[PDB]
């Protein structure tokens, strides 16, 4: 139905604001906000109809001292919506602290929000993980999320910014907001910017406005996620009914991103079905193996030979689904939205439940550790020992870690029968 | 061909039945199994058909 | 004084309330055409006083 | 019939004045008092049919140590109308006394003017609640028209001046006042300029000529409520025959105002019927029930759907009325006046006998109640203790109005077939 868009953090901000301009310039709606003569798909997913005959973005921008977001605020899509819920450390203790002391209010902007909605189906935020101003304050919210709204759906999207490595406070602060993430959130959509940044500065020259293009990239990626809720389609047009599919556990819930133009500057679906299934079309990277894919396809296409293509890619035998369960890849197709010129329209994209992603985890693991085992690198502000004097925090989410490391293993064995 | 694609319609009619009798149209069944939750899962074989025919006028 | 007085207002109030169920019942079984006899009785308190049927 | 306006007090003068001003505008007639070419309606309820083919408005100015009424007087709006009833503290007992001095010659001019009209239906009182000179003054001699005319009707037009939140002898004038309108008066419409001043200090960026603005909206919402009245139509073109319906018991006689057009810089009835009775359209603002509703719509629309729209009003299931009666919405339709300018010409009206102001009755009660406690902001003047030494009337409105506030929580609930 209707979802609400909540962006804090600096990256998290910048993204979100890429978004916006993303439908903004898909859709038909001005920079100013009102509905235009090109507008009629579904425009109440993420836009609220607004009294002024504007279809007002449901944007809900927070920061903790700000400074990118002035240089987003004097820009034309910083009135494409404002509905006044517009508002203004480097450490999760130290974000978690200060969301403490401001909780209030900007809860209040919530609630404001909340109410003025006809319906709601969830609260989708934008963060990224260690990102400073966005750590700890949004692990902290997002506990009041999960706290507060036991009946609503909260989905996360977040990056890891990292230049291909680094912060030695980063693996704490990404430890303890993954522990959130596992306990207070229903979907985590987990991209690498390392993976993300070496394919971009492989397809095209860019290597130092990699950033930027890295949002475009995001946008795409978030508008594809939901052009089956924006335009009329079939299936899964609520968030849950999407989100439900792929997760058979509610602790395998972070999900691999897939894409299949590497670059944008006429093809059937067996195609990029073969293509998309290899690695070299996955951006964000014992043999880990998935649990369950799903994918969307949209493009100009004639879509009646998906099943001749799905008989072809079945006999082809490329992949194996898990020894206890029946799973199947799902599939659903849409349309490429006008409004935008791109050649080969052909776009596609799986969102896929993968246990590689644990190894990744155990990545961060080690490195926490390591930095746990040689107490040089936790670089002791006195925040950190005023908000945890024992730092057990660090264990509780250390142990809920591997106890996610050792489900993550035995979900991709057979001991998924028994217990691990 | 002209006089049933002129004077009524033929080809633009027959997309709705497809939409709807044939559940063509999943959207509109979605939104429907979602506003009529209450009415169907308690029982409604001793309501009036009106009613039912009056709360689908506004359900599409 | 008010012996004259809330003796009518009883009386009436009775047989004004009887009355005008009868009113309203009867009507429901016509029917749609049944729009009338519970807008009058906008759905929720006074969905009744005296139970019908 | 035939209404007289008495408007008396600044505040009061004020809104008549910008009433008549509106009316002049709206009808046929000249800044001069003439009738014009484009005139035909009936314009005998406020105008006395004059003998200089002129329709000369029935507007008795009144007032206490008069400022603003000059600023009236030199403006070609106050020669519209002279039939020669023009006449020239700030507490309630002030007030009452000075009124109580000069009754006699004032008492004369209502005379007059009463037997200058050929036909008597109404005196209908533009006041203000604790005004200043408009209070005591405006209860005596709402007591003395009471008196001295038993045959004819009294509806009070009162608002609060309030810019939200006060003064200190304010709980006590609103107390006494209340008393007298709720004996003394057969209709008393009450608005809040806290709520109205929020609404359009949010409406629009008027902050500073927020009451200039107000004058306006107590215009529309004036002519509206007579317009049925002024122009041909059906039903209730006497006043008693509006007042009638809303009125189950003649304590409960004050009602809330509602406007459905938020800002007026093509719907149907449907719209507006489920805007209204939401309160963002509410602009004076256990749970509080409405005992009985009237709805006046003015609009250029097709009303083959008003009973289709009452059909999926009715199985929208929204609102229930009261235990113990079978009431109903009421509904009257009418045409919005030419001779002014409005986009959006669909503006709607409710007049709702409701329990919530009751609680702000209780408010006010609550104020009083600890200024009566404190007894050091009754602020002590020679008037009020000359006036009444014992302070029992006090006393006595409040008693009357803890039997209202009773009166209205026994009318929400089903202790109507007993008695509260």
């Amino acid at each position: 139905r209707e979802i609400i868009t909540l962006q804090l953090g600096q990256c998290g901000n910048q993204i979100g604001f890429e978004f916006w301009k993303q439908l903004c310039a898909e859709h038909g709606i001005s920079p100013e906000g009102i509905v235009e003569e090109f507008a009629t798909d579904r425009k109440d997913v993420f836009f609220y109809q607004a009294d002024d005959e504007h279809y007002i973005p449901r944007a809900v921008l927070l920061d903790l001292e700000p400074r990118v977001i002035h240089s987003i605020l004097n820009s034309p899509y910083a009135k494409l919506y404002n509905p006044e819920n517009i508002y203004l450390g480097n450490n999760w203790a130290s974000g978690f602290s200060q969301g403490e002391k401001i909780h209030e209010d900007i809860f209040d902007i919530i609630d404001r929000e909340a109410d003025g909605s006809d319906s709601l189906e969830g609260f989708v935020l934008c963060h990224s993980i260690a990102g400073g101003t966005g750590s700890g304050l949004g692990s902290y919210l997002l506990e009041r999320l999960n706290d507060r709204y036991p009946k609503k759906l909260v989905q996360t999207y977040s990056v890891f910014p990292n230049q291909d490595e680094d912060v030695v406070v980063q693996p704490y602060n990404s430890l303890l907001t993954l522990k959130r993430l596992t306990q207070n959130a229903d979907c985590v959509v987990v991209l690498d910017n390392t993976a993300l940044n070496r394919i971009a500065t492989d397809r095209l020259h860019i290597q130092n406005p990699s950033f930027s293009q890295i949002n475009q990239l995001v946008s795409t990626i978030m508008s594809a996620s939901t052009t089956t809720l924006r335009y009329p389609g079939y299936m899964n047009n609520d968030l849950i009914g999407l989100i439900a599919s792929l997760i058979p556990t509610p602790r395998l819930h972070f999900l691999m991103t897939g894409y299949t133009p590497l670059t944008t500057d006429k093809t059937t679906v067996l195609d990029v079905m073969r293509r998309l299934l290899q690695p070299k079309n996955v951006m964000v990277s014992t043999n880990h193996c998935y649990i369950a894919i799903l994918n969307i396809i949209q493009g100009e296409v004639d879509p009646t030979q998906v099943h001749k293509s799905l008989q072809r890619i079945r006999e082809r035998k490329l992949a194996n689904f898990i020894p206890w369960g029946p799973a199947s890849i799902q599939v659903a197709l849409s349309r490429k939205s006008p409004y935008l010129p791109s050649a080969h329209r052909v776009s596609g994209l799986m969102m896929a439940n993968h246990t590689s992603i644990s190894s990744l985890f155990e990545r961060t693991c080690r490195q926490y550790d390591k930095l746990r085992k040689r107490e040089a690198f936790l670089e002791q502000f006195r925040k950190e020992d005023m908000f945890k004097d024992n730092f057990d925090e660090m264990d509780t989410s250390r142990e809920i870690v591997q106890q996610l490391i050792d489900e993550y293993h035995a979900a991709t064995r057979p001991d998924y029968i028994s217990w691990g | 061909l002209d006089v049933l694609n002129k004077k009524y319609s033929l080809l633009d009619h027959m997309q709705a039945m497809r939409r709807y009798l044939l559940l063509g149209q999943g959207d509109f069944i979605r939104h429907l199994m979602d506003l009529l939750k209450p009415e169907l899962v308690r029982p409604a074989t001793t309501l009036y058909q009106h009613n039912l025919t009056g709360i689908l006028e506004t359900a599409v | 004084l008010v012996s004259g007085f809330e003796a009518t207002i009883n009386k009436f109030d009775k047989n004004f309330s009887a009355h005008l169920l009868d009113l309203l019942a009867r009507l429901s079984i016509y029917s749609g055409m049944a729009s009338v006899i519970s807008r009058l009785d906008f759905n929720g308190f006074y969905t009744e006083r005296l139970e019908r049927l």
